[PDB]
């Protein structure tokens, strides 16, 4: 944390002001009332935006002026890391989840290839919820998670 | 176009094709000239060592030179970055 | 001028060494 | 020239000796499989060793095996 | 062969052909002639041709033309 | 015999090129020769070992013999900061007016070429100042390359050759090469300092002549008798002390002050030979530890046996894992080469970062060179390291004998340890280049602030553990209040804490999210080359696509097309493969270097902080950026004296393109094409009357493949190298 | 007799021999076949074929040129 | 029982190819295919294009044997022909390859014997080390 937050970093207010004399340097073309203006208008509205959040959001900026981010877990970042990466690893374990479940309801059938390369939807449509309570995997974990024969 | 064991080489086409067979076309003495100045090098080993030797030192020999260049002549030399 | 070392190396040496090379590749005890 | 085996997991199909190009193996008979036979290499002189015959085998594990060895000029495929 | 081609196509035109003529006759093309004493030489072919002109495309981010320069790498 | 090669009957009745060819890649595979013994092995490997020690002798002779006589050393002695060092000189006949004149620098009288290797801070560190000092060590390394080649011949002769018991009693080779090799070696290398090298920064000249009646220490090896060796480090030397002369001299010859000599930005001469003095006493004691002819000491076997945890959770531990090395020479090449891998990594990340040579730092290009040597070096020995390994799986190891021991498990649980190392790639993979390509996005659309710039704060830690100042975190060493502080308190403390917070040295530089980023690409290449390498070896004996992979050895072109195909399913053709990664690896690692120091050196450390974390930075201010003054080496208006690299870059350009064609089109191919000329030959009148005493063919598959990674190398080495040097000389 | 030409010209240029590199300025390779029948293209309105009144193409005009804006469309 | 002969059969019809013989055939070996055909037609030829069968006995030579083996492996499938191929050398030997036992090798003959078999099949052959220094080879055994 050698860096400087940005609410209070002169490079980082540099950079929302060098942008914006940008995209208004291009409005001057198109005059008022028209529709680049109003494109360019709203991507300026947008950029303000932007910057106003990262500020607001407590992130630390780089003699850059750009916002780095703190993994190492302390807690006034966990926005930065921590929290968008569980809510990853609980999609990245329903889709998992999910998929697992279909090819064991597929295996011990007719032609279980038929059903890999032609999708049974009412099948899928059945189990695509259950992902939503995977992390109860572990319970399976407790006896029936992995096979035994290797 | 024919085929048997008796003639093998034949068979296979092992044929002296553009040989010619015919007498020296070359006048004599000319011949015999040639014969007895260019019969050192015909023994082959030596001529070896003479083209290696010879070839080797004579090669040498052209060590010797000048508007070759062995100049880098009058010419401040730059420094020319930090220096040196 | 012993640069002329130089040939010896550059030239003499391997023509003698393929020379050599190629003749004891090509024997047929 | 290339070595050739045959073991006795071979179940006298016959495949190799029709996948040979160059005539290396033949059929002999045997009494280790209901077929009665089993292929041999008795001329793995002449062989190239492209494999059609190890191509050819159904055995779990190929019964008829090619270890590329000294090449000659029959093993180069040479027609020169 | 056809890289080569349309390499030779880019620098002639450039080089020889296309540029710039103002209403005094002076005709001054892109690259300004130096297809004669550099394309005879690889050197100059990695220099004066790819080395000189791939600057458009590496120096087109926040450009109207950074698709070209996410293109270039995305294509290496 | 018969013809060559006579060491292979079977490969000299070829009737094909291939004889030559093969004849060339097998000659030091002693194992595969005709009537070897285990005998006639272990005598032709003692033989070479002293082939190659002649070669190295006499090679360290020539580049003395040069710097001496074509070399100024005595002009750059005395201005090290402005005298370039020379290689040698330069005839070479085919140089045009122009690159005679712009080749003669460093004050030469001719073209010359400037040395890079850094053997001139060296020598002149070492204590060699003049040229009649530089002859006497080139004819003593020439005298021992040959005495080299004198011992190598007499081991060949009957009544000298070492029986194989002797080359297998490790226990007492390790305990001379710890106690001797090792340490006493060491220890009479700090000898050489304290009587010459030291003596020589302080102005006195030490040589044979009066080493005897002259003093390294005015007590004189009383206090080191008496006890009170303290006394060596009474009077170290000032900090406004100049080298190689007595201006601010002292009088200490053991100290360990730490940090840099302020005029040299160099190590300590009193600091290294106390390093020497201290490393030889734990390799001096270290090389008594195993058994010999005197009733004490330890069996090897006997430790290994009882190495064997309860609960039998690794099997039979280490049993039989003894005669598993001792009978293998390729589990201990493996071995050998793996430690050696690493320390010479370790030699180049600690020689730009703690400079030991008088000088040296201020040479870029030397320092960039070196570094980028050794990395290659390194990287590989590496892939060889993992070469033999699977040669020994394949030719030496025994399963019965190695039953349920570590050695064994291995393989028995071969596909876990696999499909790991396949994960971690991948997850290094998907990341490291997401995050390169989303900064990319980023940049292209204008808008650096959305990049994902995460900051290496664990690193960071560690720096501040170390005593860096920045980024503050209050750590150890760091920190006031710190028992560790405290505890190396005014030692090496004060030298050390002074050269870690110097701003211009390498040591422990700032890193930020572009060092991040590096990182995981570094740590991507050494994850997917082990996982190539350790794939190679554990399924070198079979798969399930062939399960008799043994039988085979080590190097065989395939197993044809039948069950799917299987080409490179040889342990030789993942070697193959993860040389093509390994140089990915350390190009990534040389690239890292070379551009954090440019910017370093050229005072601009926002350039590479700013354009590293996105890909087309790299492109744009690394590469196209330093390529201007090389690849204008020459010009259709003029040529320079960089005009050599930008002819080997070329050349290395070429070289590496050259490869593809060996390894894109293979042989099927090119076989069809020379018979076509074999027919031509024969039907073209006056040019049949010379016929081939080889039948022309085409590369074999495997032979392909090694001919190909020979081109891709050469050219991945020689472009670099002209890249390296040049755009760095270049601005120095 | 291509490409070694080329790599004859990058080592002549780097030994610093201008003049013994394969070029207009030196050792000169000029494609007379080519340039012949250039000529002839000028040469055929009015000539050869009288009911053409300029060029088949500019490329063959001589000493005729098109401009369109600032921008040079086409010339010899 | 006794291979064929031959030869002074003629050849068939064809009007030369640069497939044909070199100089292997005359100092090294070459082959020879013979075979009986039931009317005048046309084939492939293995080193060239095409040619026409000559009715009755045919003569054919050939450099390589798989060229031999190629276009009389095509002699019996297509048309139906018996064929036989020889090995001539350049002595004047000859040497009688295929058949070679009366039958083809597809079918099972009694006299035959056989070569190069192991008994114990599998994979259950020994590490290299085992033989090492030992000019055998594992599959040799
Ligand atoms: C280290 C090795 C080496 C050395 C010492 C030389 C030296 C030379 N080269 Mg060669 N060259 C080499 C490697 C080498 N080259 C390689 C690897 C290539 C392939 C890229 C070439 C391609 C090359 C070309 C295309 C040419 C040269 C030419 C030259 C000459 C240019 C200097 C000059 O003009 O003076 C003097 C010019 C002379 C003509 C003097 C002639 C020298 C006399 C006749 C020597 C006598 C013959 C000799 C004894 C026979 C050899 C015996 C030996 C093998 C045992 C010079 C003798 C140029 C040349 O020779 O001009 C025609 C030239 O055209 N070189
Ligand atoms: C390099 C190895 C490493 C590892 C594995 C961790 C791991 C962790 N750190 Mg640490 N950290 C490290 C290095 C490391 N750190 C370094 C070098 C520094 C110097 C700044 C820090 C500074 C630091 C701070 C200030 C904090 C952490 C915290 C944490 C924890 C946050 C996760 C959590 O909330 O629980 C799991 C949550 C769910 C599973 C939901 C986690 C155990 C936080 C913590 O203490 O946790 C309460 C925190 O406050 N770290
Ligand atoms: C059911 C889906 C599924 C599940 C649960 C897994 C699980 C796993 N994989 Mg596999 N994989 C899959 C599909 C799946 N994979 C597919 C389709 C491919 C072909 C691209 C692969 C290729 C692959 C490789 C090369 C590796 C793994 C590995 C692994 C292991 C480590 C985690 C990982 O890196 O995965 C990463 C996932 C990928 C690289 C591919 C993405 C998989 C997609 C997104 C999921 C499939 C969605 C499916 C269509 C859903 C069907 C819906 C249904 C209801 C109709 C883990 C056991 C690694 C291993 O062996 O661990 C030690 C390993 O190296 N996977
Ligand atoms: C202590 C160092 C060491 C030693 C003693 C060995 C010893 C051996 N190796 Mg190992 N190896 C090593 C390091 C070592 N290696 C390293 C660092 C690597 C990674 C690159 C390898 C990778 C390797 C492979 C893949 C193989 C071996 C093999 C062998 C065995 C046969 C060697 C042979 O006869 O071929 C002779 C070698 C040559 C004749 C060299 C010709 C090819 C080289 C590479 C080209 C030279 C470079 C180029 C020309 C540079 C000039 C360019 C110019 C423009 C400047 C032998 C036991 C072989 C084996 O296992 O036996 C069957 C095997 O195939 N090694
Ligand atoms: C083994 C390391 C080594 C290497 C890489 C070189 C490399 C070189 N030498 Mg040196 N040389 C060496 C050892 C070495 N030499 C030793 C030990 C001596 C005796 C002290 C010499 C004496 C020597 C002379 C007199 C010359 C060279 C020259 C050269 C350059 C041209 C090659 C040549 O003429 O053949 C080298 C000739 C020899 C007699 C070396 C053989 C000595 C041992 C047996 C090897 C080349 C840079 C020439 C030069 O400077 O180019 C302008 C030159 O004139 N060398
Ligand atoms: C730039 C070229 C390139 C790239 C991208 C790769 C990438 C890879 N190599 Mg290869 N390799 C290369 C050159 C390359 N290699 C060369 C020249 C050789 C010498 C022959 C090798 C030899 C080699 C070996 C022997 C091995 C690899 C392995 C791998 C994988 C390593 C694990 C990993 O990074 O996970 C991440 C995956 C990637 C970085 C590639 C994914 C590409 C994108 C990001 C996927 C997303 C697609 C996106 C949706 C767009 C879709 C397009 C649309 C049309 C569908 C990875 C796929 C190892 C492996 O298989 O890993 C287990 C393996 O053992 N490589
Ligand atoms: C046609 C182009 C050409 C040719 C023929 C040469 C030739 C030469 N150059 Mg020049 N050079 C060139 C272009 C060329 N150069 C260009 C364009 C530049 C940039 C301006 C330079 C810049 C340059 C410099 C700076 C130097 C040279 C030097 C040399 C000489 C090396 C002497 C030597 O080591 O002997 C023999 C060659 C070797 C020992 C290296 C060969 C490496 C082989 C491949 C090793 C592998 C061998 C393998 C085991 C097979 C062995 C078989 C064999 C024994 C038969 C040689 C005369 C050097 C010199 O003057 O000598 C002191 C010198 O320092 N050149
Ligand atoms: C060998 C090169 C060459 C080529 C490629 C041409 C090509 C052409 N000529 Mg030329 N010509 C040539 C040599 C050549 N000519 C020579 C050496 C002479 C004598 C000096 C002429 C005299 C000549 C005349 C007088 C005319 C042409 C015309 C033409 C054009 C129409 C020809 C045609 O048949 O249409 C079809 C024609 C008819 C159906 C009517 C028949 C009467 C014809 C034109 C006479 C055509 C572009 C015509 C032209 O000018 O085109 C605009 C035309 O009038 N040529
Ligand atoms: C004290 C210290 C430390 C330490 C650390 C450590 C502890 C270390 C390490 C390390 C390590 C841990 C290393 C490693 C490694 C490795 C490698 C590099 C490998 C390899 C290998 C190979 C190549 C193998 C091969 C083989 C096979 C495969 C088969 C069998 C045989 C053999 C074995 C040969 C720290 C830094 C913390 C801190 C500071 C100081
Ligand atoms: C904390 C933290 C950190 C660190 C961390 C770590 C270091 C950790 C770890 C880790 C680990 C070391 C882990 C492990 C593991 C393991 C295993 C062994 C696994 C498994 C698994 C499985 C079996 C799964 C399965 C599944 C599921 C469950 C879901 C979906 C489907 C599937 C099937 C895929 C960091 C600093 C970065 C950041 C902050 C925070
Ligand atoms: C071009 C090519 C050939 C044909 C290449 C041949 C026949 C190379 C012949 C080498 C000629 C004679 C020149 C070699 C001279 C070199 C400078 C080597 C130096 C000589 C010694 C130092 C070794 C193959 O046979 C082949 C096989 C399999 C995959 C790819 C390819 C392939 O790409
Ligand atoms: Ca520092």
């Amino acid at each position: 944390s050698g860096l400087t937050p940005c609410k209070e970093s002169k490079q980082f207010a540099k950079r929302e002001k060098q942008s914006i004399k940008k995209l208004e340097s291009s409005l001057k073309i198109y005059a008022a009332d028209s529709a680049p203006a109003l494109a360019i208008n709203a991507t300026i509205e947008k950029t303000k935006r932007r910057f106003d959040n990262y500020a607001k959001q407590g992130l630390l900026c780089g003699a850059d002026g750009l916002p780095h981010l703190i993994v190492s877990g302390d807690q006034r970042h966990w926005g930065e890391f921590i929290t968008p990466g569980i809510l990853f690893l609980y999609i990245a374990g329903w889709i998992g989840w999910v998929g697992r479940s279909y090819l064991i309801a597929i295996r011990d059938e007719k032609k279980p290839t038929q059903k890999e390369i032609i999708i049974d939807v009412p099948l899928a449509s059945r189990l695509v919820f259950r992902g939503f309570s995977w992390p109860i995997a572990a319970y399976r974990e407790l006896l029936n998670g992995e096979l035994v024969a290797k | 176009v024919y085929f048997d064991l008796e003639d093998i080489g034949n068979t296979t086409g092992q044929w002296d094709l553009y040989g010619s067979d015919a007498p020296s076309p070359y006048s004599p003495l000319q011949s015999k000239f040639f014969e007895t100045f260019a019969a050192p090098f015909t023994k082959r080993g030596l001529l070896l060592k003479f083209l290696i030797l010879g070839g080797g030192s004579t090669l040498a020999y052209f060590s010797t030179t000048a508007s070759g260049d062995i100049l880098p002549i009058v010419k401040g030399p730059q420094l020319p970055p930090k220096l040196g | 001028l012993p640069s002329l070392f130089v040939p010896l190396v550059g030239l003499l040496f391997p023509a003698v060494a393929m020379a050599s090379l190629f003749l004891h590749v090509e024997k047929r005890l | 020239s290339h070595s050739v085996k045959i073991y006795d997991t071979c179940i006298g199909c016959t495949q190799c000796v029709r996948a040979c190009p160059t005539d290396v193996l033949e059929m002999i008979p045997w009494g280790g499989c209901k077929a009665k036979q089993i292929a041999s290499a008795p001329r793995t002189e002449d062989c190239v060793g492209c494999k059609r015959c190890e191509s050819a085998c159904p055995t779990d594990f190929l019964s008829v095996r090619v270890y590329l060895w000294h090449e000659t000029t029959r093993s180069m495929g040479l027609a020169y | 062969s056809i890289s080569v081609v349309i390499f030779h196509f880019s620098w002639k035109m450039q080089s020889d052909v296309w540029g710039t003529i103002n209403d005094q006759g002076v005709v001054t093309h892109i690259t300004t002639g130096n297809f004669a004493q550099s394309s005879i030489t690889i050197n100059g072919w990695l220099r004066d041709f790819l080395w000189a002109q791939a600057s458009q495309v590496i120096q087109s981010y926040g450009s109207s033309l950074s698709a070209y320069g996410l293109f270039f790498l995305g294509a290496h | 015999a018969l013809r060559l090669p006579r060491f292979s009957q079977g490969i000299a009745q070829d009737p094909t090129t291939r004889r030559i060819w093969f004849g060339i890649a097998t000659a030091h595979d002693f194992e595969s020769h005709d009537d070897i013994t285990e005998g006639r092995l272990y005598q032709n490997i003692f033989a070479s070992h002293f082939g190659q020690l002649a070669i190295i002798f006499l090679w360290t002779s020539g580049n003395l013999f040069h710097v001496a006589w074509q070399g100024n050393f005595e002009a750059w002695v005395q201005d090290p900061f402005h005298v370039r060092p020379i290689a040698h000189a330069i005839w070479d006949p085919h140089f045009g007016q122009p690159a005679v004149e712009a080749f003669t620098r460093g004050g030469a009288l001719g073209p010359v070429n400037i040395a890079y290797s850094g053997v001139y801070q060296w020598w002149y560190t070492i204590g060699l100042r003049t040229n009649e000092d530089l002859y006497t060590g080139a004819i003593f390394l020439l005298f021992l390359s040959f005495i080299s080649l004198l011992a190598g011949w007499l081991h060949l002769q009957p009544k000298w050759k070492p029986s194989v018991s002797w080359f297998k009693n490790a226990e007492s080779r390790l305990n001379h090469h710890l106690s001797g090799l090792f340490g006493v070696s060491s220890l009479a290398w700090a000898g050489h300092l304290v009587h010459v090298a030291i003596p020589g920064s302080r102005g006195e000249y030490v040589r044979w002549n009066n080493f005897l009646d002259v003093l390294p220490y005015p007590q004189g090896l009383g206090p080191l008798l008496t006890g009170q060796w303290n006394l060596y480090a009474q009077n170290p030397s000032s900090s406004n002390h100049l080298f190689g002369t007595t201006q601010g001299a002292g009088t200490a010859i053991l100290t360990i002050l730490g940090g840099f000599h302020p005029q040299t930005q160099s190590l300590w001469l009193t600091d290294m030979a106390h390093h020497h003095l201290a490393i030889a006493f734990l390799f001096l004691i270290g090389g008594l530890m195993y058994r010999t002819n005197f009733g004490i000491g330890h069996s090897i076997k006997y430790i290994l046996e009882a190495h064997i945890p309860p609960g039998g959770r690794l099997g039979r531990g280490h049993k039989g894992l003894y005669d598993t090395i001792n009978n293998s020479i390729h589990f201990q090449l493996g071995l050998a080469l793996a430690s050696l891998g690493v320390i010479t990594s370790l030699v180049a990340q600690h020689m730009y970062s703690l400079p030991a040579y008088a000088f040296i730092a201020q040479d870029f290009t030397t320092q960039a060179a070196l570094y980028t040597h050794h990395q290659y070096i390194a990287g590989f020995i590496m892939t060889g390291a993992f070469a033999h390994g699977p040669i020994f799986f394949i030719r030496d190891y025994n399963p019965e004998q190695n039953a349920d021991n570590v050695l064994a498990r291995m393989l028995e649980h071969k596909e876990a340890i696999i499909s790991h190392l396949s994960w971690a790639s991948l997850f290094l993979g998907f990341h490291t280049l997401g995050l390169y390509v989303h900064n990319d996005v980023m940049l292209a659309f204008g808008t650096p602030e959305k990049q994902i710039l995460i900051e290496p704060i664990f690193a960071q830690w560690i720096q501040s553990a170390h005593g860096k100042t920045s980024y503050g975190f209050d750590v150890l060493l760091s920190s006031t209040n710190g028992p560790a502080l405290n505890a190396g308190r005014n030692i090496w403390l004060p030298g050390w804490l002074n050269a870690i917070n110097e701003n211009s040295n390498s040591l422990f530089l700032t890193i930020g999210p572009g060092d991040f980023l590096v990182h995981h690409a570094i740590a991507l290449g050494l994850h997917t080359t082990t996982l190539i390498l350790v794939k190679g070896a554990l399924d070198a004996r079979g798969s399930k696509l062939m399960p008799d992979k043994k039988d085979f050895g080590y190097s065989f072109p395939c197993d044809g097309p039948g069950r799917g195909g299987t080409c490179d399913i040889s342990a030789w053709d993942d070697f193959y493969l993860a040389v093509f990664w390994m140089l990915n690896t350390i190009g990534w690692v040389t690239f890292y270097w070379h551009w954090k120091h440019i910017t370093l050196w050229r005072g601009n450390v926002s350039q590479f902080n700013e354009s590293s974390t996105y890909l087309m930075g790299w492109l744009r201010d690394y590469l196209w950026l330093n390529s201007s003054q090389l690849i204008n080496g020459y010009t259709p208006l003029v040529c320079n004296s960089l005009s050599v690299w930008a002819w080997m870059f070329l050349f290395g350009h070429l070289v590496w393109a050259t490869g593809f064609m060996f390894l894109i089109s293979w042989r099927g191919y090119w076989q069809e094409l020379i018979e076509t000329l074999a027919w031509a030959h024969e039907r073209t009148p006056l040019a049949n009357l010379i016929r081939w005493r080889d039948k022309p063919v085409a590369l074999s598959i495997v032979q392909a493949r090694l001919v190909g990674l020979v081109h891709f190398s050469v050219g991945y080495i020689f472009t670099y190298a002209a890249f390296l040097i040049a755009s760095t000389s270049g601005k120095f | 007799h291509s490409f070694g030409l080329y790599i004859h010209n990058d080592t002549m240029s780097a030994l610093g021999r201008p003049q013994d590199m394969f070029s207009d300025t030196a050792i000169q390779l000029q494609p007379v076949f080519a340039q012949w029948i250039q000529n002839t293209h000028a040469l055929a309105p009015g000539t050869t074929a009288p009911g053409a009144t300029a060029s088949t193409s500019l490329t063959w005009g001589g000493g005729d040129l098109v401009a369109v804006g600032n921008k040079v469309a086409l010339l010899p | 029982t006794p291979p064929e002969l031959d030869p002074n059969t003629p050849s068939p019809i064809f009007g030369g190819s640069t497939g044909g013989l070199l100089r292997k055939a005359q100092v090294e070996e070459f082959y020879v295919i013979t075979w009986e055909s039931p009317k005048e037609q046309i084939f492939e030829m293995p080193t060239g294009g095409a040619a026409i069968m000559r009715e009755g006995p045919n003569l054919l030579k050939l450099a390589r044997k798989e060229q031999c083996l190629a276009l009389g492996t095509r002699l019996r499938s297509k048309y139906k022909i018996k064929y036989q191929f020889y090995r001539v050398f350049p002595s004047g030997e000859v040497q009688y390859l295929h058949p070679k036992d009366g039958v083809y090798p597809e079918k099972v003959n009694p006299g035959r014997q056989g070569v190069g078999v192991n008994f114990r099949s599998i994979g259950k052959n020994v590490s290299p080390i085992e033989v090492k220094f030992t000019g055998k080879q594992p599959y040799d055994l």
